[PDB]
């Protein structure tokens, strides 16, 4: 039951264990509920060590701000009440407006504080291809903090600290792509309803309506909602794709370039002409897409690389600043290094293939002209792939016209921390 | 507005 | 006697161009070459000449200029352009030290917010053309030259004001760009038209032409505005405005453009022939569903027009432009559109869908271009034909909307009545 | 960086 920190895979296929990940991406990814409901007392234990109401107080010491890290509120009439401060957060204040009001704390990203949370949503942005954000909710016996609704994001939901009741609906938006709050009769009958206690695990699509209410008693609720796959639906990457075609035209090819009918703005129907245009420069691109493979430019994947989490680290950041180990020479055998956190593009006298990595982005600032990369000819293209797709590829194997420029590939690559001479 | 702050 | 016709956009147009012919300038110059309109009519420069000049500065920065925000001061140095922007308010004596001493040029920018003139040209321009039309004022001292060889992003309509000046244009390195940049005279090669321009002069080319000029030796500067237009209203822009209305505002039958991209897909040193063909197989659905209904789809590109554009001229105060006038419409009345080019249609992205009326009647003619709560009437999808009707038409009878009742004939003309749409003939 | 400014941002 523990997790496995080996692999990205590991990671996950140990959160949802018992459950197999074929069985989660063929019946639940993207589909419906799952609950996983466990009697593992040390995995109890352990979900408890990742956040709790406690840690407040070390983290107020630190400086926390409404707003930007903590939020007050309360469900009344089927909206949230909002008991926000303007300025810093007091631990005294929130435990006042928490025990005294009833009120739901909600802290943003914890990930930026506590190591685990960090160690496992980097796994898991690793894991997806997506960023992977959380937010803790702590809400006082018999309350609730937040009416029905639903969200944007795919949520693995891990109670940490006592009991919640949960209730899920049909989705009035099925995998919608914005969230929002719904009225209390326009949901129907709960689909589930359960209760969820610690080292449970609860996972649901965008768009499934939810609402949770901790029972009676003394002890408190306390939950960890990390999310991902935010706006990374087909509809996105098919926008995505045809902004790189469109924007990455040759200088000499000017078609999309020229003005649309002056007017047409003004029109009170789309005119059989410019329809007949449009639909003709979508099948050119379609063909054009089949046609010749080749890499485009997409603001996905730098919006990626840029925001997510840097590989954990247990202490100072040594190994990701810092290369080790011996220098790779002609003669040696290299293998890639943080590999997952590495991606591939083109920018919008040869052509340059540009690599972006995240080993130095900062974990303070997740989900909270000034990111550049390595260059590299186009004509060295076909040797990244080389060294991206081999478990371990010898220097000279390199596909390079040159054994200078194979040895200032993987050079250039180790001093970035790229590449471990296997 | 999301109630759930994926991204701040 | 009137230099310039005002009397429709279209007139206007064909008078600022005369002798040309506008079906000759969009057949053969229109985002294709330069078009050079040398004149020698001593009423024309006179008229030019009170559009702006350099003594109207020391007017308008009692009014609160700003650096960088209302204008700039550069020279040419080395092939590039030098800032001499000082910081905060403009002061009209700053201005002239730069301009007489340093010999800048001086760069001011939306003159149309204070000049009324300018005001009724470029709004008579937005009509004609259907896209937001900005200017800038361009003043440089006798014998200098304020920016070095380069190229706009928009299509351009220069008119000489006061003074002469020498100017050079070049084939484009990039044709109809979409952005701006320097260039080294270095890789221009030779200037395809080289001319001097004189007040009342017009000359007109397309973004992407490359471009340089300075005023001749002597005691005379050089003053001319740029009024621009067409930037990013290419079919590149349409085309990504249009599937992205066909993409995000489709209901929740088919989630397939909705489901999640596979896992890992951004992080492929390839494009990935599976998605390769799944993306082909979207485009060709979507160029079948655009000629397989004549749909009605959102469009940012509108609602940004809408919103950013100039107020129809007004000699006095916007009355008729706020506050309805006449009489009120009614069933048995004859209507008729008005301020028809200050109107768009569209949808956003109710149990049935509606269709939203959008005008520029009470935009802010100060904060034009200047890059600083919109609303408009809404009316079932079921009006679009009676919509039309009032579009189409010259003069039509309430009685005669294709609707099923009375009262939504009466209902539509009212509610268009209030916004100053409508005219009881 | 436009040198003619269209529309200040
Ligand atoms: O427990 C609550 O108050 C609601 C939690 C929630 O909406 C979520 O985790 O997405
Ligand atoms: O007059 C100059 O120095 C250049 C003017 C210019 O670049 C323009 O009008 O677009
Ligand atoms: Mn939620
Ligand atoms: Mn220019």
């Amino acid at each position: 039951s523990a997790l496995n920190f080996d692999s990205p895979s590991s990671l996950f296929e140990s959160l949802i264990s018992p459950i197999k990940t074929e069985t989660f991406f063929k019946e639940f990814w993207e589909q419906k509920p799952l609950l996983i409901q466990r009697d593992d007392p040390a995995l109890a234990t352990y979900y408890g060590s990742l956040f709790k109401l406690t840690d407040l107080k070390s983290l107020c010491s630190r400086g926390m701000y409404y707003g930007r890290d903590v939020n007050v509120c309360r469900c009344v009439n089927g909206k949230k009440k909002v008991l926000n401060k303007d300025g810093k957060a007091h631990f005294l204040q929130l435990r006042k407006d928490f025990d005294q009001k009833r009120a739901t704390i909600q802290f943003h990203q914890p990930q930026r504080f506590k190591d685990e949370l960090w160690r496992i949503q980097e796994k898991l942005e690793c894991y997806f291809g997506s960023l992977v954000g959380s937010n803790v909710y702590i809400t006082p016996a018999g309350s609730q903090g937040l009416p029905p609704h639903y969200d944007d994001v795919e949520v693995f939901i891990l109670q940490l600290e006592g009991e919640k009741h949960w209730r899920l609906y049909h989705p009035t938006v099925p995998l919608a792509r914005e969230c929002s709050v719904e009225a209390e009769e326009r949901i129907g009958r709960p689909v589930h309803e359960f209760m969820l206690k610690p080292g449970d695990l609860l996972y649901f699509p965008r768009g499934t309506i939810h609402q949770a209410d901790t029972p009676a008693g003394l002890a408190h609720s306390t939950h960890v909602t990390i999310s991902t796959y935010q706006n990374n639906s087909w509809g996105d990457f098919l926008l995505d794709t045809i902004s790189g075609l469109v924007f990455d035209t040759a200088k000499e090819d000017v078609e999309l370039r020229t003005g649309i009918p002056r007017q047409l703005l003004l029109q009170v129907e789309s005119t059989t002409v410019a329809t007949r245009r449009l639909s003709g420069f979508l099948r050119t691109l379609a063909d054009r897409l089949e046609g010749t493979k080749e890499l485009l430019s997409s603001d996905m994947k730098k919006d990626f690389i840029m925001h997510r989490l840097p590989p954990y680290s247990a202490g100072d950041g040594a190994e990701l600043s810092t290369p080790g180990g011996k220098l790779p020479r002609l003669d040696s055998v290299v293998r890639l290094q943080f590999k997952d956190h590495i991606v591939l593009t083109v920018l919008p006298q040869e052509k340059m293939v540009y690599i972006y990595h995240s080993l130095k982005n900062s974990r303070e600032t997740h989900m909270m002209t000034e990111f550049h990369g390595l260059r590299f000819p186009l004509s060295h293209l076909d040797a990244l792939k080389q060294i991206w797709n081999s478990p371990a590829i010898s220097v000279k194997d390199l596909k390079l016209t040159t054994d200078e420029e194979k040895e200032s590939l993987v050079l250039s690559l180790w001093t970035e921390c790229l590449i471990q001479v296997v | 507005g999301c109630l759930h702050h994926h991204r701040i």
